[PDB]
C-alpha cells in the first residue's frame, strides 16, 4: 500500500474526512496542551509597548478520525508535508495583545505536522508577533515589568475547546541576549484567564508573563554622570572669587539650561506619560541645585553691597551644598534600588 | 443528520443556498445589529491625526433560509472556513486610513447560528482610523474621535444598520491610556450618509478623550517658568555687572525659543494658536522684556544711579506680579472655562 | 427567473459572458464618465512630495450583454464578488506611488445595474499620488496637486474616459486640512498621454492648495524678528562693556543660524532659495551688520569717541528704518506680486 | 466568430498552449527586445543608498504558436487577465531592493499580439534600486545608478535580451529632481553575468546623475564662511576685551562642529573623506587659529602692547587671504577634476 | 514526445508524483547540497542588531522519481511554475526577523533537473537577518554575523542538510561596504539544533565585518581633541581673565556631553562599556580638570601670583603629556590587543 494511499484514506477530500468539524464533534471539548519555543526576543519599544519575539508554537491534541492502524509498523510517530496542516482541523488561535503577527513562508511555510497511531496530534508554526505589555515606568532605569502572551480562542466557546500548558517545560530558549533587559528564566509564571467576553460565552485563555528586569548601565552612563559631572562644577562654581560677576554666572546658568536639554532629550527618547518617573526626579533635583548655585551668588552679591557676610555666604555654600547633595542621592539610591 | 451532511444541506454546495443574494431579495431589508469589543486602544498622534484601535467587530441579524430542526441545539458555533459560503453585509470604516485582520493559525474569525435562522459574526480587526482634532486648548482638548460603520454596497432600502440596545460598546477591564483618559460615556447615533447614488446607512460612535497635562507640564511649563526665574533674578545683581545680567537674558531667551520650537514641532502644523505656544510666547516675551529693562537702566545710568536702582526694584516688584496675574488668567480660562 | 438563475443567465457559467472581452467588441469605443467622491485628504509632505487621498472612485460605462427583463425594477444592485465574472475597464493614477484597496469584512465595491445595460461599479481606494512643489514662495505658495485617471491597456480607440457633466468631484461635507485651505474650484482637463505603444487616454484633475501662514509665521518669523531686536538693544549700552555686546550678537547670529538650518531641514532639499530661506539669510545679516557695527565703534573708540557715539545713535536710528523698509517690501512682494 | 472562442482556441484550454514552455523549445534562444518609459523617478537617499523609478517595462519578443488570420487586425489587444496563460519571459532587477506591482481596479498590465505571432508585455513597476555612490567628491558628485535586467530560471543559451533600437529609455515630459540634473546620456551596456551554474544574460542601463550644489551652498558653505568671518572679527578688538574674543571664538568652534555632527548625521556613514567634511574641518581650523592668535596675544602682553598689536594686524591681513586661497584651491580642485 | 504530455507524465497530474511525500520514504534520509551566492549586502544597523542579505540561495537534492530517457541532454532546465508540483526540503532561517521572496515579472526562482534524478532549486530570497554584536571595542569590533540555515517540518532522520565542498559560498565581483570590510575568511559550522519535538538539521556560515574607523574617527576622535586642546590653550591664557577661561571649559563640557550623546544615540541601550564612550568621559574629565585647575589657580590668587604661575605652566607642560600616554594606551590596547 503505497504512501499517497495512506495520506488519502487518512485525511482528504478523496475519503471520510471533514475538517470544519472538530474532534468529538457534539461532546467531550477538546484539550488541547501548548508549549512555546523563544527564538529571537527583544527590539522592545517603550514608546509604542511592545516587544517583538519569533517562536515556534507547538500544540498538540487528539483526533480520533486520524488513526494509524497496526497494519504497518512505519514508526510510533509520522511526520507529514506541510501543505497537509491546511487540510485537517486546526483549533482556533489567537494572539491577543497582539499588534502585528505574520507567518514566516520561506521556500515553505515554516510549519511541522507530526502523527501517532493512537491519534495524538503535533503542528509547530513559526511566528513572529508584536505583542504589546503596559508598562510602568514610576521607577523607569529600575523598572520591572511583566511582558505577557496569552493565548486565547475565538470561534470556540470553553465548552468545546480547551487550553492548557505542558506539564514539564512549557517554555524554552537557549542563549538569550537583551542590550538593556535580563529574562529570567526561573520566573516564567504562567497561568489562567478565561476571558469572557459578553454576547458570546466564556473563551479560554493561557498566559506567560515574562519578567524583564532592566539594567541600568546606559543610564548610568548617559543621563547620570554627565549630571553628577554638571552639579559639581556648579559646586566648584563656588570657589571662584564673587568679585567677578561673570565668572560665576555662566557656571550656574549653562549647568541649568544644560540639564533642561538633559530633560529634553530623555523626554524625546521615551513616551509622553502623566505620571512622573525616577529619572527626572534626580534631572530635576540636579536642575534645582544648579538654580540654587545661582541664586546663591545672587545673595553673595546682595551681600556684597559685606566681605565678611560674602564669606560666610561662600562657605557655608561649599559646605552645605555637597552635603546634601549626598544625603539626597543617598535617599534616592536607598528608595530606587 | 450526519453534520457533514447536515452542513451540505444547509449551506454548502449540495444545499441549494446562494451567498451572492441578501436575505428577502426584492424585499424588506436586513436589519443588522452592530457592537464592537476594544481591545486596545492607543497610539494617538497628533502628527497623523489618528488612533488605533483592536475591536471584535460583531454583526448579528436574521435570515430564515438558515433554520434547522435536526440539531435541537439552540446556539450552534462553526467554523470560520464556513463563512465564506455564506452571506455577509458590506461593512467598512468611512474613517479609516489603514485597516487589516488579524491571520494567525487561523483567518479570525466566528459564525454561530441560532434555530430562527439568527446569524452572529464576530471578527477581529485593527483600524487606524482618523479623528481630525481641535488643539485651540491642546493640552486640556476633550476630543471627539468616531468610528464611523457604513455601508458600500448596499442602500439604506436594502440594508439597515442599528446599534444593539444594551451594551452595544464595551472595553477590557484593565485598559489603560499613556496620554489620554478614555470616559464611560460613548454617543451613539446616526450620520446617514447620503452621496449622489443613494441613501446609505451608517453607525458612529464617538469617544470623549480628555487630555491629562502630566507630561506637558512636567516638560515644559517648570523649565520655562526656572528660565523666567533666572531672567528675574538677573535683577537683584548689581548693575556694574554688564555680562551677567547680558548673557542671562541672551541664554533664558535661546532656551525659550528652543523650548518652543520643540514642543511646536512635536505636533502638526496648524495655523490656530495653541495655549502651549502662548505660554511660551509670553514666558519668552517676559524674559525679553527683563533684558529690555536692564538695557533701559544701562541707558539711564550713563545721581542717574539712583534711578537706574528705583528701576530695579520697581521691576522686581511688578515683574512677579504681572506673571502670577497672567497665569491665573491663563489657567483660569484654559481649565475652568473649556 | 430565480435571482440564483437569473444571474447564472445573466453573467454566470449559464449565460455564456465573458469577462476577457470589452463590450462592442470589432466596434466604437466605450465612454466611460468618471467621478470621485473624496473622503479624507492630507499627509501632505514635501519631503517625499506627497498628498494621500481616499475616494469613493465610480466608474458609469454602457453594455448592452448585461440588458434584462426578468425584474422590471430598473436599477438592480448585487453582490461585489459578482464583479469578477463581469468585465471591468483597466485604470490607474499615473502619479500615484503607493495604492491600495480597503478590504474589510468584504471587498468594498459597488455594483448597481440599471435595464439598458448601464453599469455602475464604485470602488473605494487610497492613494499616496505626487505633485511636484515650487517653493520660491514656499509659505506663500499656491500649490496644483494632480490626478491622472488613465487607461494602460486599452487604447483611446477602444476606451475612452471623460468627466461627468455635475458633481464630478465631490468633497465630504466637514473637511479641512491643517495646514492647508483647499478651494471648490476645481480645474479639469484631458492629458491624454501618448506613448509609443499607442494612444493611451488619461483624465485630470487639478487641485488649488493653498498653504496658510499661521504655523510658519509663529514658528520662524517671529523668534528671527526677536533675535533681530536683540541684536538691536545690543545697541543702548556703552562702549567700555565688550563681553555683554559681543556675546550678544554672537549668539544671535548662532540662534539664527541653527534656526534657518532646522526650518531647511524639516524641508526637502533644493537649488533655488526659499522665502524663509531670504528671511533667515536678512536677519542673520542684520545681527552680523549689529555685530561689525560694534566692532568700528570699539575701534574708532581706539576726539573719536564722540565718534562712537554717534556711530552708535546713527545705529540705533537706522538699523529699524531698514528692517521695517525690508519687511514692507518683502511682504509686499510676496504677498501681493506672489 | 465569437471572440471569447477566438481566444480559446488561441491559447485556452482547447488551443493546446502550454506556458509552461518557452517558444522554440529545443531549438535557438529568445530575443527579448526590452525597452522602458520612466514616469517618475525620485526618492535618491544616499543613507539607504537607492532611489525609487516607476517603469512601463516593455518585452517584445517573438513566438510562432499565436500566429493567427481569423481577425485581420495587425495590432490586436487583449484582456490582461487571459495574460496569465501565455508564455511570460522571466525577469529581475538584480540591483533591487524591494519591487511591486500596481494594481489599482485591476493589474496593471497589457498584452498585445500582431499576425506574425509577435508579441508585447507592458507591465508597470516600481522599483527601489540600488546604485552604489562614491562621495569622494560629494556635492559635486557625479553618480552613475544602475538597473540590471536579468533573467533568473533561463540561460543565455534559451533566452537572451537586449536593449531596442530606438526609443529604448524613454522620460516623461516634464520630469525634474529637486537635488539632482538628470541627464540625456544613458549609456547601454552587457553586464552579462556568470555564475557557477551557467551564462544568465543581463542588460543594464546607466543614469548619470550629476547634483547641484544650491542647497547644501546655501545651508553649509555660507553659515561657516560667516562663522569665519566673525573669528576674523575677533581680530581688530582690542586686547583688554579678552572675554569678547575668546566667548567669539569658542561659539565659533562649537557651531562649527554642530554643523559638522548634521551634515555627516544626514549622510551614510564612510571612512573616505567628502569635501564638505575639508570645509568643515578647515574652518573649523581657521577658527581655532584665530582664536590661538588672540591667545598668543594675550600672553605677549606681559613694548610688548606694541608687538601685540603688530601680531593682530599681521594676522588680520594674513588669515583672510590665506582662507581666500584656500577657498579658490578648493573650489578649483572641486569643480575642475569633476 | 510533447515536452507538455512529457512533463505529465514525468510529474503533472498523469504522473503518478505525490510531493506530499518525500523521496526515498520509508528510508534514508535525504542530503541536500546547499549554496549560495551573495548579491548585495549591507543594512548592518546596530540600532537594531540585523544585515539584510539578497541571496541567490541554491539547494541540489537526488531524488530517483525523475529519472527520465526520453531527452538525452543531461541538464534541463523547466518553467518555475513548474514548482508547485514537484517536492522541495522545508527549509528557514533561524535567524531571520523580516523575509520575503521577489516577485517581479514572475516568481524568481530556477528549476533545473539532471538525467539521474538529481535536482537543484535556485530560489532569491531577502534577509533581515539577525546577529547579536559585540562592542566591548567598538570602533574595532571585529563581528561573526550568521546565517543558520534549518529544517522545520522534517528532522535529522530524514532531512539532512549539508554545504557544497567546493565553493559553497560566493560574492558578487564587484561588492564594497560603507561601514565594515567583509573578509574572505567564512567558516562552515554544523550548528544541528535540538528542540524537544525532534532532532532537526541546521547549517551556519558565519561571516567577519571588521569596522573601519574612518567616519567614527573625523567625527568623534578628532573634535574631542580639539576641544580638549582649546582647554589646554586655555591655561596660557592670562590669571584675571575669569570669565574667560571658565565660559570656556563651560563650552566644552557642554559640547562633550553633546557629542558623547550623539555618539551613544547613534548606537542601542547597552549597558557594557564601550570604547569610544571611554575616550568620550577621558576627554571630559579633562576639560573639567582644566577648569578644576584654574579654579585652584583663582582660590590661591586670593605674592601668590608666583605660586598661580607655577602652577599654570607646570598644567600646561603636564597635561598634554599625560594625555599622550593615555592615548598611547588606549590605541594600543584598542588596535593591538582587541
Ligand atoms: C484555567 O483557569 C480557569 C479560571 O480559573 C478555569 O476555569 C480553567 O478550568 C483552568 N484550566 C484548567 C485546565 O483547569
Ligand atoms: C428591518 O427594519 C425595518 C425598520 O424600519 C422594518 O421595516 C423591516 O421590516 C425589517 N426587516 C426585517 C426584520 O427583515
Ligand atoms: C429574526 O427572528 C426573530 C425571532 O423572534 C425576530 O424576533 C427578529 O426580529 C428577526 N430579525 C432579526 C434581525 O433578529
Ligand atoms: C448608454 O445608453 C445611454 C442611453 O441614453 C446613452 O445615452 C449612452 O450614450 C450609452 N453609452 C454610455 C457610455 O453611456
Ligand atoms: C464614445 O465616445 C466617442 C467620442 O468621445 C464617440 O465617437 C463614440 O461613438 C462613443 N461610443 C459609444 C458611446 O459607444
Ligand atoms: C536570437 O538572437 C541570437 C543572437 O544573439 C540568435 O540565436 C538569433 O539571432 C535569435 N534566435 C532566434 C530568434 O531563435
Ligand atoms: C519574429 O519573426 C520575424 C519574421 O516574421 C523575424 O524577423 C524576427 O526576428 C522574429 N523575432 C522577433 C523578436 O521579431
Ligand atoms: C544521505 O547521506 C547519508 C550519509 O551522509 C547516507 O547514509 C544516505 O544514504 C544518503 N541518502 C541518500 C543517498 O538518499
Ligand atoms: C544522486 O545521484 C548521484 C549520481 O551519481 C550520486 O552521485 C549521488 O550520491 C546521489 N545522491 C545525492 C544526494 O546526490
Amino acid at each position: 500500500v503505497p504512501a499517497n494511499s495512506t495520506s488519502n484514506i487518512l485525511n482528504r477530500l478523496l475519503v471520510s474526512y471533514d475538517p470544519r468539524i472538530r474532534p468529538n464533534f457534539k461532546g467531550i471539548p477538546v484539550d488541547v496542551v501548548v508549549n512555546i519555543f523563544i527564538n529571537s526576543f527583544g527590539s522592545i519599544q517603550e514608546t509604542t509597548m511592545d516587544y517583538r519575539v519569533n517562536i515556534f508554537l507547538r500544540q498538540k491534541w487528539n483526533d480520533p478520525r486520524l488513526k494509524l492502524p497496526s497494519d504497518f509498523r512505519g514508526s510510533d510517530a509520522l511526520t507529514v508535508d506541510p501543505t497537509m496542516y491546511k487540510c485537517l482541523w486546526k483549533p482556533d488561535l489567537f494572539f491577543a495583545n497582539e499588534k502585528s503577527a505574520n507567518f514566516h513562508d520561506v521556500t515553505q511555510e515554516n510549519i511541522l505536522l507530526f502523527i501517532f497511531r493512537d491519534g495524538d496530534v503535533l503542528v509547530s508554526m513559526r511566528l513572529s508577533i508584536t505583542l504589546s505589555c503596559p508598562l510602568d515606568l514610576t521607577l523607569f532605569p529600575m523598572d520591572t515589568q511583566r511582558c505577557k502572551m496569552q493565548l486565547e480562542s475565538f470561534g470556540y466557546t470553553t465548552d468545546d475547546l480547551r487550553f492548557i500548558w505542558q506539564s514539564g517545560d512549557p517554555v524554552q530558549l537557549e542563549k538569550i541576549a537583551l542590550p538593556q533587559f535580563d529574562i529570567k528564566k526561573e520566573d516564567i509564571e504562567y497561568g489562567n484567564c478565561t476571558k469572557y467576553y459578553k454576547g458570546t460565552g466564556y473563551y479560554t485563555c493561557v498566559e506567560v508573563i515574562f519578567t524583564l528586569r532592566r539594567q541600568v548601565g546606559f543610564y548610568m552612563m548617559g543621563v547620570y554622570a554627565p549630571t553628577l559631572l554638571i552639579v559639581v562644577l556648579s559646586w566648584l562654581s563656588f570657589w571662584i572669587n564673587p568679585d567677578a560677576s561673570a565668572a560665576r554666572v555662566p557656571l550656574g546658568i549653562f549647568s541649568v539650561l544644560s540639564l533642561a536639554s538633559e530633560c529634553t532629550t530623555l523626554a524625546a527618547e521615551l513616551p509622553k506619560v502623566s505620571y512622573v518617573k525616577a529619572l527626572d526626579v534626580w534631572l530635576i533635583a540636579c536642575l534645582l541645585f544648579g538654580f540654587a548655585s545661582l541664586v546663591e551668588y545672587a545673595v553673595v552679591q546682595v551681600m556684597l553691597n559685606i566681605p565678611t557676610a560674602a564669606k560666610r555666604i561662600d562657605l557655608y555654600a561649599r559646605a552645605l551644598f555637597p552635603f546634601c547633595f549626598l544625603f539626597f542621592n543617598v535617599i534616592y539610591w536607598s528608595i530606587y534600588l | 443528520l450526519s453534520p457533514s451532511d447536515f452542513l451540505d444541506k444547509l449551506m454548502g454546495r449540495t444545499s441549494g443556498y446562494d451567498a451572492r443574494i441578501r436575505p428577502n431579495f426584492k424585499g424588506p431589508p436586513v436589519n443588522v445589529t452592530c457592537n464592537i469589543f476594544i481591545n486596545s486602544f492607543g497610539s494617538v498622534t497628533e502628527t497623523t491625526m489618528d488612533y488605533r484601535v483592536n475591536i471584535f467587530l460583531r454583526q448579528q441579524w436574521n435570515d430564515s433560509r438558515l433554520a434547522y430542526s435536526e440539531y435541537p441545539d439552540d446556539s450552534l458555533d462553526l467554523d470560520p472556513s464556513m463563512l465564506d459560503s455564506i452571506w455577509k453585509p458590506d461593512l467598512f470604516f468611512a474613517n479609516e486610513k489603514g485597516a487589516n485582520f488579524h491571520d494567525v493559525t487561523t483567518d479570525n474569525k466566528l459564525l454561530r447560528i441560532s434555530k430562527n435562522g439568527k446569524v452572529l459574526y464576530s471578527i477581529r480587526l485593527t483600524l487606524t482610523l482618523s479623528c481630525p482634532m481641535d488643539l485651540k486648548n491642546f493640552p486640556m482638548d476633550v476630543q471627539t474621535c468616531t468610528m464611523q460603520l457604513e455601508s458600500f454596497g448596499y442602500t439604506m432600502n436594502d440594508l439597515i444598520f442599528e446599534w444593539l440596545s444594551d451594551g452595544p460598546v464595551q472595553v477590557a477591564e484593565g485598559l489603560t491610556l499613556p496620554q489620554f483618559i478614555l470616559k464611560e460615556e460613548k454617543e451613539l447615533g446616526y450620520c446617514t450618509k447620503h452621496y449622489n447614488t443613494g441613501k446609505f446607512t451608517c453607525i458612529e460612535v464617538k469617544f470623549h478623550l480628555e487630555r491629562q497635562m502630566g507630561y506637558y507640564l512636567i516638560q515644559m511649563y517648570i523649565p520655562s517658568l526656572l528660565i523666567v526665574i533666572l531672567s528675574w533674578v538677573s535683577f537683584w545683581i548689581n548693575m556694574d555687572a554688564a555680562p551677567a545680567r547680558v548673557a542671562l537674558g541672551i541664554t533664558t531667551v535661546l532656551t525659550m525659543t528652543t523650548q518652543s520650537s520643540g514642543s511646536r514641532a512635536s505636533l502638526p502644523k496648524v495655523s490656530y494658536v495653541k495655549a502651549i505656544d502662548i505660554w511660551m510666547a509670553v514666558c519668552l516675551l517676559f524674559v525679553f522684556a527683563a533684558l529690555l529693562e536692564y538695557a533701559a537702566v544701562n541707558f539711564v545710568s550713563r545721581k542717574f544711579v539712583d534711578r537706574a536702582k528705583r528701576i530695579d526694584t520697581i521691576s522686581r516688584a511688578a515683574f512677579p506680579l504681572a506673571f502670577l496675574i497672567f497665569n491665573i488668567f491663563y489657567w483660569i480660562t484654559y481649565k475652568i472655562i473649556r
